[PDB]
RNA sequence: UCAUAAUAACUUCUCGAAUCGCACGGCCUUGCGCCGGCGAUGGUUCAUUCAAAUUUCUGCCCUAUCAACUUUCGACGGCUGGGUAUUGGCCAGCCGUGGUGACAACGGGUAACGGAGGGUUAGGGCUCGACCCCGGAGAAGGAGCCUGAGAAACGGCUACUACA
RNA sequence: AAACUGCGAAUGGCUCAUUAAAUCAGUUAUCGUUUAUUUGAUAGUUACAUGGAUAACCGUGGUAAUUCUAGAGCU
């Protein structure tokens, strides 16, 4: 396809299953302490609620 | 009427829906729910004849025993043919008025109409007819009663 | 004549929504809904005709749009929306609610009611029987349809509905020294109490009225509408629909004028 | 008379005109959607096998597979068939088209090649079109692409950089909008 | 006579004035400008006349040069 | 023989939601866990609305130099089916011989679309009504049809005749 | 923008050729039928999401001629 380069579709559909798995796990904590935000984030307004 | 038999014909004719042979034999009053004959009234304070209950003619245009209900308007008149096939022709008189001279005219109309085999109708008689839906090309009353003669 | 209609021409609109026959040749056309085409009041002509709140049909369409008016409870946003006898239409943002009922001339008239009672409508019921499964359910003349209702309701009486949850909380039965208004014929607007009731077997039966001012008068079975046994539940307009005849009603038009000034 | 050749691997497509007939005399009596050997064409397409696909007579009409006739013939073209679009639902017009055998009175040929040959062709086979987009659905990225029932297919996604006429700012990122 | 009688309309805001008032008034007042464009019958022309091009209507030049 | 319920079975066989937009919320076994609001678009049956198609009774100008008409190849009625959204001589088979008329049938004329109504006045009448409201029919003359809830449609298609 | 899909295009407007129980008028029936749409009720016998095409589009043609169209590559 014009977007991507013979050798980039090669080397992308055959990426490693190894490398796959640690690139779940990598993406997965990124989010992981995001949503730990979100908590904090909550907590933000947790204490606007306290302060009014 | 005066019919020899009643099964005298190239099909078979039965009451619809109604269920004539059953191993069991049960005793009701109800007319139809047993197995025996049915039959129905019409209304309008008008009785069902005594001939009807224990004939055993089979008319599917009957308003008795039959699969036709009565609605519309009812009419009265004079027979003035009943020599074909379970039909009658009656004939209706009346005056129409004409405003310019001051007086009136007679005038007359035909209907045809349906007769059940529970009458005997001769010619000369008064019926009273009730509308009801199309029974052939030309006919769309039925007979409830014959008025005594004179 | 190759499919319905979606036309209508001016001068052929119903009567009673006094239209004029100049300025325009056409005619709301209302749409189809719960009340009956020739006596319905269409929501444009009642918004615009009557209140005089838009000035044209411009604004009267954009009135809806903006969801401001709503009938029974339920915003409507058509232009050209069926409403009907008893039937409720609330104003919030002025602050007032209207029921459509008959003057003594026969046509629908502006008339003021308070919030507490603008909360629950009453219809003549159409049809009882049960329905698939089993369950009881009737009809009333506005297509309104309850299941489980009281089995000693029956055809011809009239329900009091809630409006908010659809319950049926009371009933009035129909027989004689009953209350009841005219909603269709030439007797259009008079009240009246049952006096009794001739029937006809074969259809089109007629009953026999009596007013308070000992008049009397006769109607068909569909166009009674029973509102109460004594002391109507409803609010009556100004006059109680008493048809005063037309020498009393110049006497007293001359008595009110010179008695303000 | 005009040869249009296309090969649908390189997706690359030519025009060729021919005007000896003796070259094009093995093609005649053949019938739509057969196999034919390009030999006696010419040299450069030795080993080459051929489809026809289709073809256009002098006057314009086009040909129509499953109709056997030299000569064009009249039909009532309801909806759904090849050489018609209908204007208006279940509406029939009678159009003039010719049969699928070939002869010598049609104007044009449209044929594809099959297998690839041992030669090159100067202007056909030299050079390969890209296609203008890639998959839109989520199951069939996951099918091009291979990956398994969890792997964030979000981030696996084609993208193609676009720019602004004349801002003079960096272009930026357009995404196919990945559907169920 | 010396008397005139017409009609009159108080808003609450001047944006609500041009929230729901027509725009041939305020025309008439001058607040807003008129709308430019061609006579009904060149609109109409122009409507019909793109209705035998099929696809991208707006630049249909490429087929002027088929005639070579 | 209604609404509705129950039993024994059947079906190239249906429907019972793989759709979209705003809001950012609440629980503890803290998992990228569970629950939660208002709208749009659809969907089986009943009711309603706009209707549509058939249908009962009575009412239309002049003419007898039009007095008997209808049933070859349905004209009147009975029965069994087919077809239609449904009744019905609407159609296919079998069996009877009927139906209308001097109270004007049948036929011929109409410079005849029907009605609400216009003109003219003691009263009674005479005459007009293509035309703004209601109903019916047609798109040069005949027939046939697709799509669609709805058309025998013509600013939809097919064929013939005559023009072009 | 373009294009697929949905709805409407069977309403309006014009004319009076044919038509003498035919159209039409007032009055009845549908327990003899179809019904888009609107309105109100109403249906417990891989699932964290199934499968192939096609339009728009790129690029190449035929005919003096029309809102005529072919074959090739994508979603
Ligand atoms: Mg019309
Ligand atoms: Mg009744
Ligand atoms: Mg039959
Ligand atoms: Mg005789
Ligand atoms: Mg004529
Ligand atoms: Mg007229
Ligand atoms: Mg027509
Ligand atoms: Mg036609
Ligand atoms: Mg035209
Ligand atoms: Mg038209
Ligand atoms: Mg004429
Ligand atoms: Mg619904």
């Amino acid at each position: 396809i014009v977007g991507a380069s013979l050798e980039v579709i090669k080397e992308r559909r055959s990426m490693r299953p190894e490398a796959r798995n640690a690139a779940r796990l990598a993406a997965i904590k990124e989010s992981k302490e995001k949503k730990a935000a979100a908590q904090a984030a909550k907590k933000a307004e947790k204490a606007k609620n306290a302060a009014a | 009427a005066t019919e020899l038999t009643v099964q005298s014909e190239r099909a078979f004719l039965k009451q619809p829906h109604i269920f004539l042979n059953s191993k069991v034999k049960v005793k009701s009053t109800r007319p139809g729910k047993g197995g025996r004959r049915w039959y129905k009234d019409v209304g309008l304070g008008f009785k069902t004849p005594k001939t009807a209950i224990e004939g055993h003619y089979i008319d599917k245009k009957c308003p008795f025993t039959g699969m036709v209900s009565i609605r519309g308007r009812i009419l009265t008149g004079r027979v003035v043919s009943t020599k074909m096939h379970r039909t009658i022709i009656i004939r209706r008189e009346y005056l129409h008025y004409i405003p310019k001279y001051n007086r009136y005219e007679k005038r007359h109309k035909n209907l045809a109409a349906h007769v059940s085999p529970a009458f005997r109708v001769e010619e000369g008689d008064m019926v009273v007819v009730g509308q009801c839906r199309p029974l052939s090309k030309t006919v769309r009353f039925n007979v409830l009663r014959v008025l005594p003669r004179t | 004549a190759r499919g319905p209609k979606k036309h209508q021409k001016r001068l052929s609109a119903p009567s009673h929504w006094l239209l004029d026959k100049l300025s325009g040749a056409y005619a709301p056309r209302p749409s189809t809904g719960p009340h009956k085409l020739r006596d319905c009041m269409p929501l444009i002509v009642f918004v615009r005709n009557r209140l005089k709140y838009a000035l044209n049909y411009r604004e009267t369409k954009a009135i809806m749009m903006q969801r401001l008016v709503k009938v029974d409870g339920k915003v409507r946003t058509d232009i050209t929306y069926p409403a009907g006898f008893m039937d409720v239409i609330t104003i919030e943002k002025t602050g007032e609610n209207f029921r459509l009922i008959y003057d003594t001339k026969g046509r629908f008239t502006v008339h003021r009611i308070t919030d507490e009672e603008a909360k629950y409508k009453l219809g003549k019921v159409k049809r009882v029987q049960l329905g698939r499964g089993g369950v009881p359910f009737l009809v009333t003349h506005d297509a309104r349809t309850i299941r489980y209702p009281d089995p000693l309701i029956k055809v011809n009486d009239t329900v009091k509905i809630d409006l908010e949850t659809g319950k049926i909380t009371d009933f009035i039965k129909f027989d004689t020294g009953a209350l009841a208004m005219i909603t269709g014929g030439r007797n259009m607007g008079r009240v009246g109490v049952i006096t009794h009731r001739e029937r006809h077997d074969g259809g089109f039966g007629i009953v026999h009225l009596k007013d308070a001012l000992d008049n009397t008068f006769a109607t068909r079975e569909s166009n009674v509408f029973v509102i109460g046994s004594e002391k109507p539940w409803i609010s009556l307009p100004k006059g109680k629909g008493v048809k005063l005849t037309i020498a009393e009603e110049r006497d007293q038009r001359r008595a009110r004028a010179l008695a303000a000034a | 008379m005009k040869l249009n050749i296309s090969h649908p691997a390189n997706g690359s497509q030519k025009l060729i005109e021919v005007e000896d007939e003796r070259k094009l005399r093995h093609f005649y009596d053949k019938r739509m959607g057969a196999e034919v050997a390009g030999d006696p064409l010419g040299p450069e397409w030795k080993g080459y096998i051929l489809r026809i696909t289709g073809g256009n007579d002098k006057q314009g009409f086009p040909m129509k597979q499953g109709v056997i006739a030299p000569n064009r013939v009249r039909l009532l073209l309801s909806e759904g068939h090849s050489c018609y679009r209908p204007r208006r639902d279940g509406e029939r017009k009678r159009k003039s088209v010719r049969g699928c055998i070939v002869g010598p009175d049609l104007s044009v040929l449209a044929l594809s090649i099959v297998k690839q040959g041992e030669q090159d062709i100067p202007g056909l086979t030299d050079v390969v079109h890209p296609k203008r987009l890639g998959p839109k659905r989520a199951t069939k990225i996951r099918r091009f692409f291979s990956l398994s029932k969890d792997d964030d297919v979000r981030k696996y996604v084609i993208r193609r950089e676009v720019q602004p006429k004349g801002e003079g700012k960096k272009p930026y990122t357009k995404a196919p909008r990945i559907q169920r | 006579g010396g008397k005139t009688t017409g009609f009159a309309l108080i808003y609450d805001s001047p944006e609500a004035l041009k929230k729901f008032e027509p725009r041939y008034r305020l025309v008439r007042a001058g607040l807003a400008a008129k709308v430019e464009k061609a006579s009904r019958q060149q609109r109409k022309q122009r409507k019909n006349r793109l209705k035998t091009l099929r696809g991208t209507a707006k630049v249909k030049g490429a087929k002027a040069k088929k005639e070579k």
